[PDB]
Order: C-alpha cells, then structure tokens, then sequence
DNA sequence: GGAGGGGGGTGCTCTTAAAGGGGCAGGTCGC
DNA sequence: GCGACCTGCCCCTTTAAGAGCACCCCCCTCC
C-alpha cells in the first residue's frame, strides 16, 4: 500500500520544504500554513500556548510524572522513548559522533557543540536568533532555540 | 588546457552535440557494475599460493604489497624494491584535457597510497573509439595526451611509451612504476587500536559527474529538479572535476612526516569496500569504523532521490581519483589536517577525520546513521 | 678503525660458500623470495642479498658460523662479527639495521638465544678477560646515537645501565618517567655553570628510613662536553622532545615503542605503547656484553 | 585444462554456440584500422621535447629505448636501467587457456626485443565483456588467468598484481618490467651495411585466425572453399595457435651470443610496419630490404583472394605475438638459425633469413616480387 | 706501486663539491638525465651516478680537476686518477668501463686531447722521470687482459709496442695477419720444443737488388710462463680464435672493431670492419704514457 | 468490489536548552 | 610558611523537551 515515491513542494512563500510523496503535501499545508489556532495548557501555571492538537498530548506528559521507559541495564526510568534510547548508549559504550578535525568522539550533538567552541567556527556561521544573537549555522536550530529559549507564549 | 575556464567544442570547430562522455555507457554502478565479481577477479589476478614457502621459516615480507594494490617486488641487486601499479578510467568528463589529467592522477594515486612521493617512469594506454569521427579523433587525442603529460610533469616524472588500441569505448590508463629503497615506502599493516582515519578528498564525485549527464536529458532531470537546481549541479561538476585532478604527493609526504600506519586509495568499489579490503591486511586484530562521510555540496540529497542507483550513505558509491584513507594516531591526525589545510609549500586542501580503529576481526563498517559533513563548494 | 668490515665480509663469504655447497649437493628445489624465478643461493656478496634472504642467512650464522681454524665463535666475537657486517652494509649504500628493523626480528631473537648464557671467562691468567666489543665500537656502527628511534632508545638504555647501575631487566622495568627528575643544580660559585644531570632514586633494601646521604641513594648522569653527540643529557632531552606529551608526567613506563614509519622532520618518533619484556631483555642482554658496561658494573658491585 | 589439446565448450556446461571471439569485432586490417594515425598518436605520446636537452652535452642513449618500443629509463641507484613493455590484444583464439598464454607471450615480445632474457614482475589487465552472461564468466575468465600465469611461470616470473575493468570486448593485457644492468640489454641502433635479417616465427597468423572464424558462417566461406580446403584451415589454425604461444626467450638468449646489432617484434603492424620503425632508429645510414616472407602454410593463397582485408604479400598484415626480427652479420646468422633449430635442451624451432641490409636512407621496403616460403606445418 | 681507489674517489668528491657549488651559484635550470625530474647534481659518491652524468662529469674533470691544492695535475697523473676511478667502479658493483665502452666515447676523446701534446717533465739530471702509471697498475685494473674485446685489443697493441717496438700509429697500420707468422722455433732445451713466437717485419731497410741483411731482423715475443694470463702468445691465439674467419689471411688490417654485443660464450667477438685511424691514435696515446713502455722505447733510441 | 481521498493519532530522527557533577581556582582560619 | 576547609565559577556531559516527516489505522467514498 506504499504509494510510489515521487517528490513535491509547497509553493507557500518562505516555505521551501519538500515532501517524499504527493500525499503529504496537503497534510503539511494544513498543519503548517492553514491550521492556525491557539491552545492553552490545562495546567494552571504552565501557560504555554500551542497551536496543534497533537502538541498538547505530548505537553501533558511534561507536567505529569508518569514515567514508563525502563532501561534494560540500570533499570532507570525516563519520560520518553528516545530519551531512553539515547541513555542506552552509556551502558553499550558507543560514541558515534566524532569531530572531524581532532577526532574527539562523544554521544550527542550537545557535546559536539561544546567542542566546536575550541575549533573556532562561529565566524563561518551565518544564522543568528534575533533576540539574543545566538549565532547559529542552520535554520531548524533557530526554531529549536526559539522554542527552548525565547519562548513565544501568553 | 588548464588555464581555460571550460571546453567549448566550437572553439575547436567540432559539432556542438559532441560530448566526450557520449562514448562511454555510464551506469550508476559505473565501471564496477558488479563489485563482488570484479573483486574476485582482481583477487584471482593477484592470487599466488607458492609465495608462502613455509613462511620462509620466518616473517618474510609479502610480495603482493597491500595484497590488493601496489605490489612490492624485491629485486636481485641493490636490495631495492619494485613498486608499480595500473588503473584504467573511462571518460566521465566533457573536458579531454582535464580527463587525461584525471586519468594520470588516478594511475599515480596507488603509489601515493604507500608514501611514494616520486615516480621513476610511467607508461600510457590510449583507447580510440570506433564510433568516433576521424575528424574528431584528431582534435581530442592531442588534448588527452597533453593532459596526461602535464599531470605526469606535475608529479615529477615523464610519460615515455605506451600502447594505442581501438576499443568501442575510449580507454585511458597507465602504469606508474618506481624502484625505491625500503626506507621510501610504507607497508600498510601497522594499524593499532585508538587510531583515526583521515580522508584527503571529499566523496560523491561519481554522483556529481553522472548528474551532469542528466542536465541535458529532460526525462532524468525532472526526477531531481526539486532536490538540486542546475547552478549548484554545475558547481558540483566543476569541483568534482577539479578535485579528481589533484595529486596526493603532499598527502604521501605528510604521511611519512606524521607516522601514518596504513593508507589506501578510494578508487572504485566504495569507501567501505576499500576499508574492508584494507582491514584484511592488518597483522593486528583491528576493525575500522567510519563515523563521518564528507560529500560535495548538494549530493546526498540526489543520492536519496535517485534510489539505489548511487548509494552514497552506505559507502558503496564507486569513486574515481579518490583521496587516500590514512590511519594515524589521534594527535598526528589533529596536526595532519591542519598542515595539509595550510601548507606553506603549495595550495590549500582540506582533510577530514572520518572514523576510528576499534578492535575487531579485520572488518570495517559504517554506523547506522552516519553524518554528512557538507563540503562547501570552495567558498 | 677499531671496527673492521672486511672481517665480517670474509666470515659471510665463507659461510655462504659452505651453505651453497650444502644446497647444491642436496639438489632439492627451492626458490628465492625475489620476484624473478631464481634458485635460492646465498649471494657470496652481502650487498646484493635481498631483505628476506639476509634474515634467513644471518640467523643460521649464529648456529653455523665457523672460524678459519674451525672453532665455533664465542658469543662476544660473534656479536662483534655481526657489528662488522652491519658496518659493511652501511658502507655500501644499504640502509637496513640488522638489529632494529622489524624485518630482522627473528635474527635478534636467535642472537638473544645465543647471548643469554654468557658469563665472564677467567681462563686467561688475567683475572678479567676483556671483551672484544667496546663503547666506541658501537658508536662507530651507529648503534648508539640520535640516528633513528630504535638506536636512540638503545642509547638511553645504555646510559642508564652504565650510570644508574641498572643491570637486571626488572630494574629497568621499574624505571618510570616521573621518577627520573632533572634539576639545574647550578653552582653560584661557578658563574654561568649551567650544570644539568638526571637523578634517580635507588631501590636499596635497608631497614633504616630517611635520606642518609643524598649522593649515596641517588645516581646522576654527568654532561659530557667532549662530544655533545655522546652526552647522555643531550640524548635524554632529545628523547622527550620527540615523544608525545601524553606520556610525559606518567609514572608507569619510560621506554616507548618506536613508530614503524618516521621522517627526519617528524615531530614524534615514539608511540605511547611501552616495549614488551622480550624486546627489553633482548636490548639489555646485548648492552650487557660491551666491555665498558661490563667493567662499570664490575666496579659497582664489588664496592 | 592445460594438458587438454583443444577446447570443448559443452564439457564446461556451456552451449556449443559459445565462441570466445564473438566478443570482438574481428576486422581484416586488425585491431586498429589506421596505422599512420595510430602510429602518429603513439609517437605523440612518446614525444617529449625536454627529453633531448642537447644530449646533456654528452653521449646519452635514448630514454625511449628502441624509440618505438620497450623504453629504457635510467635509474638513480647503481647505474641501473628500467626496461618495461606493454601490449593489449583481444581474443583471437577460441581456446580460453591458450588465449591467456598468447596474451602473456605478446606482452614479452617487446621485452625480448631489447635483449632482456629475464623479467622481474608482470601485471595484467582483464576486461570482462558486459555482454558476457554471468555463468559463462565463472568458467571462462579463470582459464585466461590460468594460462596467463602459466606463461609467466614459464617465462621466469610471477604475475603479482593486475586490474579488472568492464569493457564491451574482452581486453587482455599486461606490463612486463625488468631492472637490468647496462650489460644485459641490446639497444637496436648498431645496424651496419652488410648484415642480414632473421625472423624467428612464420608470418601471417591473422590470416589463419580470420579464416577459421569465417569457417562457420557460409556467407563468406563459400568463396574461400575453391582456393583452400576446409581441413587446411584447421591445421593452419593449430599451427598459428601453437606458434603464438611459444615465447621468444630462447631467441633473446642467443642475440647476446651472436652479436645482434638490432632486433624488434613483429606485433600488430606487420613485417613491413615494424621494419620501417626498426630502420628509423639506426644511427648509421642503412636501409632494409625484405627478399622473403615465410608465410604460414597455404595461408598465402587465401591472402590473395581478399588482398584488401589481409594484404600479406605487401607486408602490412597485422600479427599477434610474432617472432623477433634481428639484424645479424651473415657469418653469425648462419649459426643463429642452426643453433635455434636444434637446441641442446630441446624444443627447437626454425628461423629464416628473410632479407639483407644495405646502405640507404633509414627506410625499409619489400621488393616488388618477394618469394613466399610455405612453412610446412608441424604434425 | 698499486692502485688506491679511495684517492680516486677523493678526487671525484672534491670536483663534485666544487661543481655542485657552481651549479647552485649559477641558479640555472638543468635536469638530470634520469627518469625522475631531479635537478642535475653530481653525486658526491661515484656509484649512484648515471652513465650520462658519469660521462659528462669525467669530461669536465680533465679541465676542471685542479686536484693539487691550487695546482692542476700533469697529463700523466690524470691517467692514474681515472684508472683509480675505474678500479673503484669495478670494486663497488658498477659495470662501466670508462675507457672502451661505447657510451663513454666522448670522454676518451678529451683525454686524448689533453695527452697528445705530451711535454716531458725534465730535470737538470735528465728526463729519467718514470711516469706514475705502470704495467702492474693497468693489469690490476681490467684494462689489459682477455676480459672484454676492447681490453684484448688494447693488450695486443700494448704487447706490439712493447716488443715489436711500434712507436707511431703509421707503423701500427702497416701490420696485418699475414705479415705476422707463428714460428715453432727449436728451444735451447731439446726435450721441450713447445714454445713458439710471433715475428713482424722490422728494420727491413732497403730490399734493392736483393740487399742482404741478417736473416733475423725482426723482434720476437717469447713465452712468459710465470702467468698464463700475461703470455704474449696465448693472447694472440685467443684473439685469432675470436676474430671472424674471413678476416684471417688478409693483408689489409690487423686490429678489428669489437662487436657492441658480446656474451661470455660468444664464439666471435670482433667484426671485419677494421679499427679507425683515430681509434688507433687514441689507444696508442693511452698505451704510450705507461712508464714501462717509455723504458722499452727509451732503450731502443739508446741502442 | 474497489483504489483513492479525508481525518485522526504516533514513532523516530534531529535539534536545542537546562540541570548537574567534577574539577580548578579564590579567601579564611589553624598550625 | 604551609596546609585544611568553604565556597565560587567554568567545563563538559546527560536529561528534558519541541519540530517535523513518514507512517499506520480507520473510515468514507462515488465510479
Ligand atoms: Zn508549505
Ligand atoms: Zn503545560
Ligand atoms: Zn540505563
Ligand atoms: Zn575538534
Ligand atoms: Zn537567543
């Protein structure tokens, strides 16, 4: 039932995204450019405004403490499956990422960003957040910083 | 010629529809349509059972050299060794001069993979396509010969001799040979745990070259018109043509300088294919692991969009005139890339650390989700 | 010179003639390692011998080298003959070092098997028999000096065993880089003295604790202005200057495995991996046949 | 497969419609349609202006060796010279085993031309036809490798190395290299008036090969039946196969013994084609005349039926692994052939005095009416 | 006296240092005649020098030798130095004959240019100064003997000039196979009649109307059984046994050009083409400086 | 019968920021 | 003069959380 693979693009100004199937174009347009709405988290004090129905379901787990992911080795608990998947690396002792200059291997891009401070590279970077000038390299990271920091809520 | 920006056929008074690549029958797998078949054939060509000779009752050095590349042959007189190779490249670039230069560099690379910075002699092979207008043959072969000779000149040697044959496809090759002392080359069987792998040239030349032949076909182009525009395709073509024409002489020199253990040339098969072949030589029980894959601008996306035609991510994409894959200790590699990036002797060129040498039973691999260090288009 | 290559060439020629006669009388097929299909016959001249043929040939000489009268060579003169052969090879354009190069490892093992059970002979009326090998002899054969990573490592071993009085392999294995301390000890009376020496604590087993005497419990190496190429301090500093920063400041091991590939301008010659007990013992046992070291250790133990 | 006197495609689980020669376009003019243009290209790739350097203000021997084949390159070590050759041919014989031997022998004919009698190393190129079915490859290519390595072993060398490529026609090749002293090879430039020429192998194998390929198809065989019987194609085919697979090693050893002024190999351009090249590199003012041609039995008649495709009587008949063309003094030549015919160890072969050498203008030519000697086939 | 190859190597090394200094000074572009694109630098050691480089260097040395400190050598000594260089090359593996090998034709011409204008080095007591070159010096090297065809030819010319007293090239050209005759003359020892000798027309004077001269007006060459490899006759028989059959019996010529390609078992070494006049002159000039021959001709003039 | 569209919810890979433990480096009191 | 103790600040790593795509599941459908 997998549709044959082609590629299409949304033509909305400022939207250069490309979808791996013709089907996903309508989903993308609805969920990004048409489905404009605001929701307020049910928690009394959270006060974060979300525009998708789905995002609230995840945000519900944030405020509650219903952990379900149990590590195989140390039997620790975690609040998300991918969090546990990352944690499993420690017991397995794998360091996939590797800085391409000095060969300093780590387990996450958070560490690799810290290492990049040494090999001065922020000069090459062009992107930067308009709030506090975080001086990023790519665009999705800009949205990540606007979400984690400089939040736009209430 | 090198100085000219490009090659305009009308400048040489040929037909505008003349593309040097027209003669070859290009394929995503390229010259290595099957790899296992040709791997076994190459092994058969290099198979010799009597060489063990009871190990000569000791640790007799291997005559096949790398076992699969740059065979080293001890000689009767002088205590010297014969270090020679050979490689044959079909045209993949519309510039005959640059194509001959690329062929010479590809032939020479296998010497530099063993830290041989000087080549005594080089022969040549010059195929002549049957389906090639006799008028065109006269205006192209001089350019290809000039490119080959110029590349040899830049390598501190001189092509003298060869053979000219007729084949349905243009065939270019050579035989780089060198007679050098034991203190002049590096035997690549010294890898130890904790080492790092350094790549001297970005990957993806095959994809960029093949895509340029789709820039004319409207059927194939419409497949990838979304992923990559035409201008950046042209940039990638220009750079893959320029990168494929360099020489690894500086790589060999800094290989000797910085205590390199083993190195190999990424030509055909794939980066993983050559590493696996490399791993089977090491005396120690080591296993390579590649954590990064340098690639030209806007090439991984095309590899995804073209299906299994190319296969960059998995490291099965064959390459022409690919850079060395050296094995250094960490600190030397950290110093290695900095110097090759800014060598006072010549012009700058980058180099990336792409993996580590774990402990294993002589096999390489690629992590499930390798990263793509996009190589800026010389900017 | 005090080292004569002609003797080594003559010994090799005699042995090669004997072995070739043995092979030809046997008349059993055997192919040389060289590329051209040739019958294995040891070159009567050393220079033309291949790298693989030397290793097999030299190994046998340790069990089949005879003298003109026919008496088998004693271990000391046999090591001296091998030094002569090495000098010959260096003199005739060759570059291989029959003691350090990896292709010649089996020869070193056989040499160690030969020299393992060597003890002084008092058979001559003189209570001491002076060995034929000498300090200046090795210096002539380029075995000691800053020439190559292996020779430099052996040179450091030679100067430690002479001055620090380290004779057994265990004593060296106890030696660590942190323990060896270098101090200026400049004497204000002598202006611009610029004195220097490396000092090492001795492992003397005594009930009493504390520093009874600074000089008695610590050995020193003295700068030698006669030849800077022979100064132990100059070779020691050059050793550290050509070692990775990681090892420095460690207290585990002092001798580092040579890197297989080096260049005249290579910043680092050595690898962090220390040398194994087999190689350490082979190097020491050879550095315990020289006459200078032999008499030096003779002096220490007696008094 | 070695001991077997012939080939049986059915015995190897292959359909009898399998002809090894089906993978090449046999043309009467040979592998290369043009000679002067191809010769011009080979000269272009053998031409280097800086190679002269006013003769270094000294007596410097050519760095291109013969100037047309088997270049000799001085080395930095021990006053040694590096002599190497290369020549790639396509399958011309149905037998896969014997084909590899022919490819090896051809690669060494140029080396035995310079006088070198021993070889140190020998690479090879193995092109696999993309039109070849996979199951055929697994039982055809190995035999080529087997024969190539057996010929190398008989030559006193080991095939250490190689290369595998994909090419619409089977391409068999190799490079033979020797590191020899100046007193071991002959530079062919000392020809003087009053000398005779000797040919070590009968001429005209291409005719027998083409006639045997035409045997099956009647669209061309019908006409040839009148002149020559079919059975004569098979015996001549056997003789051509056998002769092309015997090395000139014995001949090279005898050139030193009997004061050979010059020698060359009749490979790919014809006896007249390689006589002009040989006579173009004689420092004296000498020319060559071919008063005889020892054609293979009953092939001369078939040559006339199609004078354009073959052109044997005129001399420009391509050859594959032909004999050496030496220039000996008349007194010694009478003994050169006598010794080669009946060697002490056995396995002798005949040789003829094709012509004489006289003062001229450094060009060869065949008399208008040369005599043809029908070399009786061995049986 | 004997040969001292080390001294020849020293001369070469001094000249090489000076010439390399000049090459670096001029800072031109010159490429060595080898495969690698290496700037022409004359090796400080002979052995690693190519044939072209060796030829070119040897030529310039005859002008630029300045062997004596601020003093150039006389033509006599240069021959000694080049003989030493040839001996060194023989002893160090090379196979180059700087005198007769066709690749070095340019060199021998320059030596002939330097030597042809011989100026006797006279003293107040008379020109009794014997040149530094002697017969034993040439025979210690490969110049005279039966090793290569050119050496055999020069040996025959040497013996001719030393016994038949042929002091000029024109006298030599007049000699031919038929003129010289092998005589089995009766020896003083009756039981042994084996030894022969070869005689040539000499002092023939005037044959007018059958003028009577002594029946023995020739110069003989008796056997020298001390060394079989020095015998005048055995070399003559060996020479005629290697010359082409057609040559023997003619009166046109005696010295035959050697075939460029020769093997140890080659039945015939030479070619019918007789030696050139210039080659006669060069060989004679090189053979005439040897001290022994000067004495042989010296006694002739006295008597 | 049916493949295609609509609607919904979800895991996975990537990214960034926040929290946190370890270690280097000050100032103060005691010996 | 030298050390121990408390505390502050930075470094590097691990956990927590958002973005968006590819995917599945269900339902409906008019042809
Ligand atoms: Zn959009
Ligand atoms: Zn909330
Ligand atoms: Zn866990
Ligand atoms: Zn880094
Ligand atoms: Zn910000």
């Amino acid at each position: 039932k997998k549709p044959p693979i082609q590629y299409v693009r949304c033509e909305m100004e400022g939207c250069g995204t490309v979808l791996a199937h013709p089907r996903y174009l309508q989903h993308h347009i609805k969920y990004q450019h048409l489905l404009k709405k605001k929701y307020v988290c049910p928690h009394p004090s959270c006060g974060r405004l979300f525009r998708l129905q789905k995002q609230l379901l995840r945000h519900a787990k944030h405020h509650t403490d219903q952990r379900d992911y149990i590590c195989e080795y140390c039997a620790r608990a975690f609040k998300s499956s991918h969090n546990l998947a990352v944690h499993r690396m420690i017991h397995t002792g794998e360091k996939p990422l590797q800085c391409e200059i000095c060969g300093f291997t780590c387990r996450q891009k958070a560490s690799l960003n810290w290492h990049m401070k040494k090999h001065d590279a922020d000069s090459f970077y062009q992107f930067s957040c308009n709030i506090c000038g975080k001086k990023f390299e790519k665009k999705d990271s800009v949205v990540a910083h606007k979400a984690k920091s400089h939040p736009e809520v209430l | 010629m090198s100085t000219r920006e490009s090659f305009n056929p009308e400048s040489y008074e040929l037909d505008k529809s003349f593309r040097l690549t027209r003669f070859t029958e290009l394929k995503g797998t390229g010259c290595k349509v099957p790899q296992d078949v040709l791997q076994k054939l190459l092994e058969s060509l290099q198979e010799n059972h009597f060489q063990e000779d009871e190990q000569f009752l000791g640790a007799v050095m291997p005559r096949l050299g790398i076992g699969m590349d740059t065979c080293v042959i001890p000689l009767r007189h002088g205590g010297l060794s014969l270090v020679q190779t050979t490689d044959y490249i079909y045209p993949i670039v519309d510039d005959p001069y640059m194509m001959g230069r690329i062929a010479c560099a590809n032939v020479l690379s296998d010497l530099y993979a063993m830290g041989v910075t000087e080549c005594d002699n080089m022969l040549m092979l010059l195929g002549v396509s049957n389906k090639m207008t006799d008028r065109e043959r006269d205006k192209v072969m001089p350019l290809i010969i000039q490119g080959f000779k110029d590349a040899a000149e830049e390598a501190g040697t001189s092509v003298t001799g060869g053979q000219t044959v007729l084949n349905p496809w243009i065939v270019l090759g050579g035989v780089a040979t060198t007679v050098c002392q034991p203190n002049e080359f590096i035997m690549p069987d010294n890898a130890v745990p904790g080492d790092v792998l350094v790549l001297t040239k970005p990957l993806g030349t095959q994809v960029a070259v093949a895509v340029h032949q789709w820039l004319d076909i409207p059927e194939k182009w419409n497949k990838i018109k979304l992923v990559v525009t035409q201008e950046d395709v042209e940039l990638a073509y220009q750079e893959a043509m320029m990168n494929m024409a360099r020489l690894n002489r500086t790589a060999a020199g800094l290989m000797h300088t910085f205590n390199a253990h083993a190195a190999t040339d990424i030509t055909g098969f794939g980066i993983l294919g050559h590493a696996q072949n490399l791993a089977k030589q090491q005396r120690n029980e080591v296993s390579f692991v590649i954590h990064n894959l340098p690639v030209l601008a806007k090439m991984a996306a095309v590899s995804k969009a073209c299906g299994n035609m190319f296969g960059l991510m998995h490291g099965t994409c064959p390459e022409t005139s690919g850079g060395l894959l050296i094995c250094l200790p960490r600190e030397q590699a950290a110093r290695f890339c900095a110097e090759i990036k800014s060598p006072k002797y010549g012009e700058g060129h980058q180099a990336w650390i792409i993996g580590i040498v774990e402990k294993g039973n002589r096999t390489a691999r690629i992590i499930d989700k390798p990263r793509i260090i996009e190589v800026a288009p010389q900017v | 010179n005090s080292l004569k290559p002609e003797e080594g060439l003559e010994v090799w020629k005699n042995w090669a003639q004997t072995k070739n006669a043995e092979l030809e009388k046997d008349a059993q097929n055997r192919l040389a390692p060289i590329g051209r299909r040739q019958l294995l016959r040891f070159q009567e001249d050393l220079i033309s011998s291949a790298v693989a043929e030397l290793n097999y040939g030299l190994c046998l000489m340790t069990r089949e080298a005879r003298n003109g009268e026919g008496e088998p060579y004693d271990p000391d003169v046999l090591y001296y003959i091998f030094l002569c052969i090495q000098k010959y090879l260096f003199e005739n354009g060759r570059v291989d070092d029959i003691f350090s190069d990896l292709y010649y490892v089996r020869f070193t093992e056989w040499l160690h098997e030969v020299l393992k059970d060597v003890q002084p002979r008092v058979t001559p009326l003189g209570y001491v028999l002076p060995s034929h090998v000498t300090e200046e002899m090795l210096w002539e054969c380029k075995q000691l000096g800053a020439h190559s990573p292996s020779t430099l490592l052996t040179t450091l071993m030679f100067f430690n065993t002479k001055y620090f009085l380290l004779k057994t392999v265990d004593q060296h294995m106890k030696l660590a880089f942190s323990k060896v301390l270098r101090q200026t000890k400049k004497n204000p009376s002598n202006p611009k003295d610029k004195s220097t020496s490396i000092r090492y604590l001795k492992a003397l087993g005594i009930h009493q604790t504390g520093q009874k005497v600074t000089d008695d419990m610590y050995a020193e190496q003295t700068e030698n202005p006669e030849n800077p190429l022979r100064c132990p301090i100059k070779l020691y500093d050059f050793y550290l200057f050509k070692c990775p920063q990681s090892v420095k400041g460690r207290n585990d091991t002092f001798y580092l495995t040579p890197e297989p590939v080096v260049a005249p301008n290579s910043p680092i010659w050595y690898s962090v991996q220390p040398i194994s007990r087999e190689q350490m013992g082979q190097m020491l046992t050879r550095i315990l046949v020289i006459r200078e070291i032999q008499e030096a250790i003779a002096v220490a133990n007696a008094s």
